[PDB]
DNA sequence: GTCGAGTCTAGAGGAGCC
DNA sequence: CGGGCTCCTCTAGACTCGAC
């Protein structure tokens, strides 16, 4: 039969799949290992529990190359990453003639031969290049000038916007507006995603073979720093400290200093591309172009120094092939993007005004406490600045009516000419108290508005104006301690909380800090945080005006908090709208084609490995919020909509780090699966039935599964019991302090224990002389090795094993997906890879083939993880993807309609975006007949 | 009750307490508005026009007769019929491209039998059937935002979804008066029923271009009550003050005069009066008052009238051009040179 | 006939071409006004309001209703005088019992022809009897000047003196239409008859301060037809061209485009359109869509002041073709200088 | 030449993601 | 001892430049 079991009764892979993947002739665990496993499981009360047999899966997988799975992965990655290593070698071997003495003021691409001469060319026509692109920020996002380094000649590029001055330029960019380039081609740069974002041919829907290498990514791969380490490094540049001399920050100057060394690099103090105008660039063309050439030369030197070190400390071809495929992200968009920006900004402005009206009214009403010195009896506003300035100085007939009008106008005009004694800059509201003037915008301000408009909830006078109160005591701000409240009664306490402070010393009252969500060590910045909404509902935090003023203030703050912090990021996204000729025939011929609708693409500015764990970073898309009922502009990802004839076929890995930690601990205990209590708990479950670890935690404590994620992952990586107690009290306000502590004990009682073996294995990898990834064998940054930091930064290094293993998981998934898509001719391409979620822009006709490829990829990756750990087997519980989402827009669930304050009609009504579908393995097999061919 | 006393005392409302019952105001059986009430209503109509007709390429004004003769005549209860009577002729302006609207502010006569006159603002939006719900939602949001952008308490304006006896979709705006909610605006997604009834025969006459397709437009009708909305803003505005919006306060500035010399200060005040009037700013000439009262009494009077600024031209203006400006919102006084008054007053209002 | 055809075709007067009637226009039985006619009448009402109410401290608006509740079964109002007289007493508190003081209103008047509606601007002036004739001549001169101000041929705006049945003095303003002279305004010195009729007994409420003595005023009635004013100005302002005064012409600027690119030119035109609208200049968005001659003829028939054309050249240097309706001449001027030019031109009109 | 109003910088606390 | 990132607004302080 196709059903298999292990000596611990965990159902393993199907017989056919296990035969094709692991081959035959394995080694049994043996008697002693099984006895230890059984004793451990029985002591922890898990042995003998039956589980529902998941159906056996039969697949004729594509013919794997080599003699085992690791050789298969190596051969795939080498074939994928062979020409680009050749291009990098071409970059490493050859040198360059000296930079031209005088650049060229011309449009297009010019080739600099020896002695600085320039020759007009169409494209550089090089397999390998080093790229740096400069953009005039004030003008817009169009590229201004660039320099390309080639093993044979220098290259310079200038846009027609710099060469030619016009009254107006298009604010919506086009492929013809970008830098022309591009069988394989490699382009290197310090932050190459920015340079890639300005290439004309990168915005085509169909993919291109050009790839991009980043020196920040390789810097973090070889010798990076943590955020705390970066802070300490910058503090030092202005117990262990040997890591300082072997690491640097991702600034090109510091990277060049660390890897090449020499005279420090210089940057133009005028900042003619950031703070300057186009005329400054035209006048300062030679200096700016020379600085560009200097930067590209420094990048070339750093790349030459970095490539061998990276290929040594990261020897597996899979890592490089994944980093190559991780920087070709692509996000398709349309006119709904512009509509979304407009609607989000309008809703934000409406809510902002609505919030500011109440604050302006309260401020205006309080100005009357100036009279009679009544402000010193106000419990809230007795501390502000109430001082006043002074003003500073250095029937008549038609003929009779006309004469009277002329005399009146002349008399008025004579007085209007007395400005000689008048200072030129008008004094700001001299007669209004200072606290008022500060809130009132100055007249010259381009965007001026009447009233104390500069007022917001984040300021330090808003709680005093709104007369906010905590349990009947007025709020009060202390610089040393943040926000608090004054409890009257000092006779120079009947209240308990963050305790009396003798530091503040407000006569006749004690001072108590507001209880912060992260303990008595932290300070509260504003009483309008999300944590204080339950306290207002409970009546502890009250507003003086009463009614719904406080609740409405906090609700508006919650609604507009994300857009306030992300509208610069989102509105500034570079969108290149393809014309009709650039689009494929499939999109044009599709029924859902909109002739009056724009179609474009956003290329995320992704740094492939910008983490000590080699996780990618992106300011907008990897921080992009999901659609929520009460968040302005939270439908951001839902605006990433596949073109007509295309769908987004993607999936998210299920319980990734839990499984990686469990499999490590199991391979540490005995060479099988489910050896430990933690691995057995992880394996025995199903996300469809709500019996996975996150769901089980979300049931055992009244927190949600999303919060259970944080709870479990904090428990793994060093969160003590007080942290768990704070999280429980935060996510479940019904829990008291004593009740929250009890559940913290319950979840941390058995941690000889349930999670002992994984802890031991992680400490073993961390304390090793050269810590390396257990699967792909990639070494830790040189600034975290025991020879550098010794025992310090332990939590970072222990979490590094699992997180870098997850990055290896992503690399394996990308390589396998590329192989499967190339082998069977699946018309699709990589869309975006958040940390553990991979999205693929696939054509409509091949969504189910893409789903089958994704499931096969996940199966093969889990088998590779098991093989590298010596287990030589994979359970059926974690074999495949629970649900592969086939959708047109980009959202976590295919069912949500994404109703937000900016989009209250939902995605189905406002736009033509139907709901998608989430499919398991069996549905995919039935749909595609178990084959990836056409 | 205090608000109605102020409104009748400051000539927002006419009559006595007999005809000032809230039922009389809501019905339309009250006597005419006072001059300040007329000015507040006219500013409300101007703002409505600016928001609906001015900054819209597809909207044109329309003229509908107060009576509809033929089968003895009758007065009009709604502006929708007259607007639909102009659909074919106003198709020519937009080159038969939808959406396009017709707008009108007028008085409609309601049976209360007595007749209660209501001033109503109406917009008739001809939209293709495909996007009718989208345009209904857009206009609901736009109108609710318009009502809320002049309100000291925008939460008192609400929208409720509703359905007709034929199942046609629509929305109803409201203002929460102290006693309860009263309807101030209504939107209805009427189909082609009224258009087809009013234009029987060939339907190619009614075809409008939905992009590249000809289609009969669904009639989205928006109808708002300017009298009840004016009373809503009066209640929202209401130390006794009427914090009406700077764009809605009937009189923007009040001009006064200080101590002697009287003759020269009168000339200065008259010149400033002419300047502010030529610059589109309504002025209350308090320098003409003979029964002079104290500064506090004038301040209370101006506050009840919703006077944004009080200009006090004194003898010191004759020597250095300095005038004293008091603001309702802050009750604080400031001195600004006489040359910069028109600029600011135009800036303060336009930026509101 | 040709003028009425142009008005119907260019959306000044609504209805069918044959539905157009001189007598229906003169009596108020016409179906209504097209958008351009509505804007022209609104401009005329604004000019009248600025002339009378805004620039004076004694003239105030009133809100007389359209109906007359109570026994004489109410009826439609026939004149705006009665509402002003009803407002006379309680509005004396506005002027602190000072005389003279006036009430003005532009409303809808219903007269028995069918039923005709005439939009009429009326001013009711309360005068101590000594200076009634002086104020009557003052208002006669000012109103005739206001009517003549916008006219291309202010000789056609005539004035005449008459007396009513009781013999009270009163003038009558007129306009000389092509068929003949038609009444556009009328002044009468009615006296205290109506005031005493509507306020029997207790003359203390009717008194007013005139040099520290109490006086019952004499009403001066100044009543003019704005619809007839609109017709008079259309006839006075007429190559097919409608040379309306800039303070009256409904749409001032026509904004168009040339050849491609369509998107960038449309963006420039939208920016210009919004900039002009932000400063009170009415525009015709003709860029949302023929030969230049046809567009210019259409704009001339619509009383368009200036025509602006945005072409490919505008992107390179900002020059826009500018055309004047009064003088058939074309000039090129920069975009940023167009708004100030239009504002100046309207102010200098 | 002396002081008061713009400008840049840095830190602190909040808020998005996996 | 949660870990890894990202960016924002508000405020205090040092500095710079202009008007009297
Ligand atoms: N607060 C968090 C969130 C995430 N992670 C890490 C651990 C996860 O393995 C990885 C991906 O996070 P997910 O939220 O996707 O967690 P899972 O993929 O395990 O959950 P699911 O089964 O819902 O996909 O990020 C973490 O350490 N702490
Ligand atoms: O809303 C505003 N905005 C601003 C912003 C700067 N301003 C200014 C104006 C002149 C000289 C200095 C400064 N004014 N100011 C109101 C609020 C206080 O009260 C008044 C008064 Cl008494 C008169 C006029 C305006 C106001
Ligand atoms: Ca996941």
């Amino acid at each position: 039969g196709q059903l298999r079991h292990n000596p611990l009764d965990i159902q393993m892979l199907s017989r056919g799949l296990h035969e094709q993947i692991f081959g035959q002739g394995g080694e049994m665990p043996g008697e002693a290992a099984v006895r230890r496993s059984v004793e451990h499981l029985q002591k922890h009360g898990l042995w003998g529990q039956p589980a529902v047999p998941l159906p056996d899966v039969e697949l004729r997988l594509p013919p794997l190359y080599g003699d085992n799975l690791d050789q298969h992965f190596r051969l795939l990655a080498q074939k994928q990453s062979l020409p680009y290593l050749e291009a990098a070698n071409l970059l490493l071997q050859a040198q360059l003639p000296p930079k031209p003495p005088a650049w060229a003021w011309a449009e297009g691409w010019t080739r600099y031969g020896p002695e600085g001469e320039a020759v007009p060319v169409a494209i550089p026509e090089e397999r390998a290049l080093v790229f740096d692109v400069e953009v005039c920020l004030a003008e817009g996002t169009c590229p201004t000038l660039a320099v390309a380094i080639s093993p044979s000649a220098w290259y310079s590029w200038c846009s027609q916007r710099l060469v030619e001055e016009r009254y107006s330029w298009t604010s919506q960019l086009s492929p013809a507006d970008l830098i022309p380039l591009e069988q394989e081609q490699l382009v290197v740069g310090h932050n190459v995603s920015f340079d890639r974002a300005h290439i004309r041919e990168q915005y085509l829907i169909q993919g291109s073979r050009m790839r991009f290498l980043d020196t920040m990514s390789m810097h973090m791969a070889i010798s990076g720093l943590s955020s705390f380490q970066r802070s300490l490094w910058i503090a030092a540049k202005q117990s262990s400290w040997d890591w300082l001399d072997i690491s640097s920050v991702n600034s090109l100057a510091e990277v060049h200093r660390l890897y090449v060394g020499g005279p420090p690099l210089e940057k133009e103090p005028r900042e003619l591309f950031v703070k300057g105008t186009m005329k400054d660039i035209r006048e300062n063309f030679q200096d700016l172009m020379q600085y560009c050439a200097q930067d590209v030369w420094a990048t070339h030197e750093v790349f030459q120094q970095q490539l061998p070190l990276f290929l040594e400390r990261c020897p597996h071809p899979v890592t490089l092939a994944g980093m190559l495929e991780m920087g070709v992200s692509y996000l398709p968009v349309n006119q709904n993007w512009e509509r979304y920006l407009a609607e989000a900004q309008g809703t934000y402005e409406e809510l902002q005004r609505e919030m500011k009206k109440s604050l302006m009214d309260l401020a205006n009403d309080a100005c009357q406490l100036l009279s009679g010195e009544r402000y010193k009896e106000d419990p809230w506003l007795w501390d502000l600045e109430w001082d006043l300035q002074e003003f500073k100085q250095k029937p008549c007939s038609e003929e009779e009516e006309f004469q009277q009008d002329v005399m009146a106008r002349a008399c008025l005009q004579k007085l209007k000419g007395t400005t000689e004694l008048l200072p030129k800059r008008p004094q700001h509201l001299p007669g209004h108290p200072g606290w008022y003037r500060k809130l009132c915008p100055r007249l010259d301000d381009p965007a001026w508005t009447p009233g104390p408009s500069l007022l917001s909830l984040q300021m330090r006078v808003t709680p005093k104006l709104m007369a906010l109160t905590w349990d009947g005591f007025p709020l009060h701000y202390s610089e040393r301690h943040g926000w608090g409240y004054l409890v009257p009664g000092r006779r120079d306490s009947y209240h308990h909380g963050n305790g009396p402070y003798n530091d503040v010393d407000i006569p006749g009252c004690w001072f108590f800090k507001l209880p912060h969500k992260d303990g008595n060590s932290c300070n509260v910045g504003s009483p309008f945080a999300k944590d204080f909404l339950p306290k207002m509902e409970d009546g502890t935090l009250q507003a003086g005006p009463g009614g719904a003023s406080g609740p409405r203030a906090l609700e508006i703050n919650k609604m507009i908090s994300f857009w306030r912090n992300a509208h610069k990021r989102i509105s500034s996204q570079m969108v290149v709208w393809l014309p009709r000729s650039a689009l494929p025939r499939a999109v044009i011929r599709h029924p859902d084609y909109d002739e009056e609708g724009l179609y474009g693409a956003i290329l995320p500015q992704v740094v492939t490995a910008s983490t000590i764990t080699r996780r990618a970073v992106e300011p907008t898309w990897l921080t992009a919020s999901n659609a929520r009922p009460d968040r302005v502009g939270s439908e951001l990802k839902a605006m990433v909509q596949a073109p007509p004839g295309y769908t987004l076929v993607g999936a998210d890995v299920d319980s990734q780090e839990l499984w990686i930690a469990a499999v490590l601990g199991d391979a540490h205990f005995a060479g099988m699966h489910g050896c430990t209590a933690f691995g057995w708990m992880t394996l025995q479950g199903r996300k469809s039935r709500g019996t996975d670890l996150h769901s089980k935690t979300a049931t055992t404590v009244g927190i949600s599964r999303e919060h259970a994620k944080i709870f479990n992952y904090g428990r793994i990586y060093g969160a003590g019991q007080p942290f768990a107690e704070r999280l429980l009290m935060q996510f479940n306000h019904r829990l008291t302090q004593q009740e929250a502590a009890e559940k913290a004990q319950q979840m941390y009682a058995a941690t000889g224990g349930t999670e002992s073996e994984m802890f031991n294995k992680l400490e073993s990898i961390a304390t090793s002389d050269i810590p390396r990834t257990p699967v792909l064998g990639c070494c830790i940054s040189r600034a975290l090795e025991p020879s550098a930091v010794q025992e310090e930064f332990m939590t970072s290094r222990v979490n590094w094993v699992v997180q870098s293993s997850a990055v290896d998981y992503l690399h394996l998934m990308l390589v396998a997906m590329k192989w499967l898509f190339e082998e069977f001719a699946i018309d699709g391409r990589f869309c975006i890879s958040i940390h553990d979620e991979v999205r693929y822009l696939v054509r409509e006709e091949d969504r189910y083939r893409a789903a089958l490829a994704l499931q096969i990829t996940n199966l093969l990756t889990r088998c590779m993880f098991a093989y590298k750990l010596g287990l030589n087997d994979l359970p059926q519980s974690v074999a495949f993807f629970s649900a592969v989402d086939i959708d047109r827009c980009l959202r976590k669930e295919v069912t949500m309609d994404c109703k937000t304050p900016s989009n209250p009609t939902g995605m189905e009504r406002r736009y033509g975006i139907p709901q998608g579908e989430a499919l398991d393995i069996y549905q995919i097999i039935e749909l595609t007949k178990g084959s990836l061919e056409k | 009750e205090a608000l109605l006393e102020i409104c009748q005392r400051r000539h927002f409302l006419s009559g006595s307490k007999q005809q000032l019952s809230r039922d009389s105001l809501l019905s339309g059986c009250h006597p005419g508005f006072g001059p300040l009430g007329v000015e507040l209503r006219k500013n409300l109509a101007a703002e409505w026009w600016t928001s609906v007709v001015v900054f819209r390429e597809q909207v044109f004004p329309v003229d509908a007769l107060h009576h509809k003769p033929g089968p003895s005549g009758k007065l009009r209860e709604n502006l929708l019929h007259g607007a639909l009577e102009h659909y074919v002729n106003c198709l020519d302006l937009v080159n038969k491209r939808l959406p396009y609207g017709l707008a009108q502010i007028g008085v409609c006569f309601h049976p209360v039998k007595s007749i209660g006159e209501k001033t109503e603002a109406s917009l008739v939006w001809f939209t293709p059937p495909r996007t009718s719900n989208q345009w209904l939602d857009f206009w609901l949001r736009h109108r609710l935002q318009w009502w809320r952008k002049f309100a000291m308490s925008p939460s008192n304006f609400s929208s409720s979804d509703c359905q007709d006896e034929e199942g046609r979709k629509g929305n109803k705006l409201y203002y929460n008066f102290p006693w309860g909610k009263e309807l101030i605006e209504t939107l209805w997604n009427l189909g082609d029923h009224e258009l087809l009834h009013m234009y029987p025969g060939n339907v190619s006459k009614l075809h409008g271009r939905d992009g590249r397709k000809n289609v009969v437009p669904c009639v989205l009708s928006v109808n708002g009550d300017l009298d009840r909305g004016m009373l809503a803003y009066l209640y929202d505005s209401f130390r006794k003050v009427l914090k009406l919006h700077p764009c809605l306060a009937p009189i923007k500035v009040a001009l006064d005069v200080g101590r002697g010399p009287t003759l020269e200060l009168r000339q200065v005040c008259q010149g400033l009066f002419n300047e502010l009037l030529e610059n589109g700013i309504s002025v209350w000439p308090g320098y003409l008052e003979t029964m002079q009262s104290s500064l506090e009494q004038l301040y209370s009077k101006y506050d009840e009238m919703s006077i944004l600024f009080t200009v006090l031209v004194t003898e010191t203006t004759l020597e250095n051009g300095l005038i004293h400006l008091r603001s309702r919102d802050t009750t604080m006084k400031e001195m600004m040179h006489i040359s910069k008054l028109k600029d600011f007053l135009i800036k303060y209002i336009s930026s509101a």
